[PDB]
DNA sequence: ATCGATGTATATATCTGACACGTGCCTGGAGACTAGGGAGTAATCCCCTTGGCGGTTAAAACGCGGGGGACAGCGCGTACGTGCGTTTAAGCGGTGCTAGAGCTGTCTACGACCAATTGAGCGGCCTCGGCACCGGGATTCTGAT
DNA sequence: ATCAGAATCCCGGTGCCGAGGCCGCTCAATTGGTCGTAGACAGCTCTAGCACCGCTTAAACGCACGTACGCGCTGTCCCCCGCGTTTTAACCGCCAAGGGGATTACTCCCTAGTCTCCAGGCACGTGTCAGATATATACATCGAT
């Protein structure tokens, strides 16, 4: 079983369905996976160059705020 | 010997500290002079950007017959006004889940 | 005894506030993209930064599902096709969509 | 020992129950409002810094800030808070 | 004997890169808008900055055209409609669309 | 003469031609004038107070590159 | 006398950008209270290696267009054939420039 | 009066270098200037924003370093890490 | 089911204005030296993250059957490109005028900075209530009856 | 036309843990002088932007018309959803260990700052060639027969 396995089928239906979807192709999850997978890999490497200029071994939740702010999508909630 | 200490604010009459803003412009290194106005004016678009926010919020939470308020408040609150909303689109929203709403075509039949 | 119910479910989870997809999955997808960049060395995590994690990601793919929803619905049809979604990320261009 | 890690909870408690005197608020939502207003912060303090270095000027006076603010945000919420600025400027240089 | 000649014109237009608006008709609806928001006070306009303001206008409206008509390919359609450019408009950045 | 109208037929016709557009309706000119109109209000509105600032009369090329980088498009050839 | 032959920091660095300019800049640009001594000449090479770069794009985009002077034609057709840059420089409009020569896949 | 510093000369150098025979308009001179503006603007504001995240107050060659690998992509970022490092091996001596 | 008219691409002549190069200059970069504090590094504490184990249970997975919807195709009407003749307004030159942009010189209000003081605000801790959950009654849609 | 059943919504009752109040403290905000320079301001000089006008011509415009294409409709078949059953991994609680985050002390090197000197880059001319346009030639491409 592979890693990208543990995103569920009816998760990404869950995800539709707040989505105001009433439909879904079995193509979907291929593609849903994938944009996941490449989102998710450029908001660690970012949040990673962060914790690595910075001696740290950690990636706290202040490396993923700036990643993610400088990315166009700032995020409220923890800390500033 | 001298006299009474009084905070800034007070002079401002305002409830953003005017203190803690202009020590936050000193080490913050936007320019190398800071004007005696600039905090005070800060103070006041501060103070009432929280007041609307707050003022939306709390109507939202009255409306879901609740007295404190949960960030679902804050989410609903901030996106059903167009003009916060032009400002706020950028930002997510932690604990929010997006607007109550369906397109109109999914509804088939009245 | 066969209903439709979509409807009562939409209704149910866009009313929703916790956090939708599993925790774990996420948990360690995250910590094996984070092992392809610090070559082969183990990374700690705090648990507030894969919560912020979720809570973008998740934001932005009901944000992506919906726009994409909208070029479903635009062609006639009611369902949600991968052509759709690549579309859509093409449209949001090259820094929101892509990244 | 442990550092001061100050934060803006507190003015949050007193303008919320000044607008509204029964309503409650939860840590989260006190700390996302701790982080919008620390966003906006940087919002309005960099577009005065940008603009005060275009025109050759070194110092930020509250004339920069009041253009800024006309320009950062969008329509009459700003002319609002171009009025609620110059009404507590006019309370401030009385003294 | 006509069959099609668009063609030609596409291709002039892609490889020419004058600008298509007259500089006149952009000028006084530039005045006309800037006088607008200064409370009737006239300005003067300097000639490089009314010129960048017609490239960039240009530029802007290019590429809305191109993602309007990506949605009109989406949907089966040929011809570019209304309701394709109000909806490239929406799944646009918010931010970009209106500020 | 209105003066919305000299931003002619054949120019639209010609900036969706750029766009790869064959077959254009009808009606596209009322909105396409529609979205090139609030575009224009949007930026000269910054524009014209990045003037008022400098206590000058005049809009120069810097500021009304400055008004289009705080929209998110940056335009080069004219001063930084 | 006594003071030495003066050598210009870029020649040190064996570089053609102004290190000099760079460090009086970064003294009024006010983005950090104090100046390092490395930055600016880590920052002129990569200010050097993106012109480098970029350069070489438009001068064999010129090639093909067989003239030997650089119109932004040039630098336009070099921008957006290069998807490392297409992803650097997809949100700046480029003055006097065009678009790509692309027809949509419905050509027949 | 007024001097208008301007990048053209070093723009004119690198050309040189790299195309011999190679000619440039004042206009894609003028586009080179503001492009090198604005891309140390972009580069500048990485690192005030990096040194005032993690509490230092100057900014040395790790802070360009790593805000050029977070803003530029992929490996053009790389080879200009690489430039870098050949840049600052040769600044340190003499 | 091949050949001819013409749109389309390219070579040749012949210039102009912009371009690349030369020159005087001034101000900004460089050299040398000093002072002071930012930060590098080592040592230590504890915390909180990772790792592991056992059981639970709701969620995932899989299969099956039914029907809503995607898609190809056909006819109709409408609206759009193209061609041709008319107009009109944009552009280019040419002059002229003056508001306002830019520089220079003076001065003062305003803001940086330091030391003593004190209270506003922050960490820690405690209590009770808004809220989370469950159960019973009125309300509401479906689709058989 | 008409309602049993399931679902939905509302309301009463219970319990808990996080919000809000309280107290000690410490360092940051405030005050009071002091000193220096950015900018406000007055004034003067001059470019360039606006206004006007003639003239030409390319571009805009209106209409007629044939036809490409949007759109409603229909049939077919396919693939997705609801439901039921079996399996599994997330989850929760507990616990231990140790890597590492965080803090403090100590030290020293790097960089701000000052002063002098000189050369690189910029304003201003200037001579000459690549690109623009016109013209001639041929290739390809569509149309005719």
């Amino acid at each position: 079983r592979d890693n990208i396995q543990g995103i569920t089928k009816p998760a990404i239906r869950r995800l539709a369905r707040r989505g105001g979807v009433k439909r879904i192709s079995g193509l979907i999850y291929e593609e849903t996976r994938g944009v996941l997978k490449v989102f998710l890999e450029n908001v660690i490497r970012d949040a990673v160059t962060y914790t690595e200029h910075a001696k740290r071994k950690t990636v706290t939740a202040m490396d993923v705020v700036y990643a993610l702010k400088r990315q166009g999508r700032t995020l409220y909630g923890f800390g500033g | 010997a001298r006299a009474k200490a009084k905070s800034r604010s007070s002079r401002a009459g305002l409830q953003f500290p005017v203190g803690r803003v202009h020590r936050l412009l000193r080490k913050g290194n936007y320019a190398e002079r800071v004007g005696a106005g600039a905090p005070v004016y800060m103070a006041a678009v501060l103070e009432y950007l929280t007041a609307e926010i707050l003022e939306l919020a709390g109507n939202a939470a009255r409306d879901n017959k609740k007295t404190r308020i949960i960030p679902r408040h804050l989410q609903l609150a901030i996106r059903n006004d167009e003009e916060l909303n032009k400002l706020l689109g950028k930002v997510t929203i932690a604990q929010g889940g997006v607007l109550p709403n369906i397109q109109a075509v999914l509804l088939p039949k009245k | 005894r066969r209903r439709q119910g979509w409807l009562k479910e939409i209704r149910k989870l866009q009313k929703s506030t916790h956090l939708l997809i599993r925790k774990l999955p996420f948990s360690r997808l995250a910590r094996e993209i984070c092992v392809k960049f610090t070559r082969g060395v183990d990374f700690n995590w705090q648990a507030q930064a894969l919560l912020a994690l979720q809570e973008a990601a998740e934001a932005f793919l009901v944000h992506l599902f919906e726009d994409a929803y909208l070029l479903t619905l635009h062609a006639g049809r009611v369902t949600l096709f991968p052509k759709d979604v690549q579309l859509a990320r093409r449209i949001r261009g090259l820094e929101e969509g892509l990244g | 020992k442990r550092s001061r890690k100050e934060s803006y909870s507190v003015y949050v408690y007193k303008v919320l129950k000044q607008v509204h005197p029964d309503t409650g608020i939860s840590s989260k939502a006190m700390g996302i409002m701790n982080s919008f207003v620390n966003d906006i912060f940087e919002r309005i303090a960099g577009e005065a810094s940008r603009l005060a270095h275009y025109n050759k000027r070194s110092t930020i006076t509250s004339r920069e800030i009041q253009t800024a603010v006309r320009l950062l945000l969008p329509g009459e919420l700003a002319k609002h808070a171009v009025s609620e600025g110059t009404k507590a400027v006019t309370k401030y240089t009385s003294s």
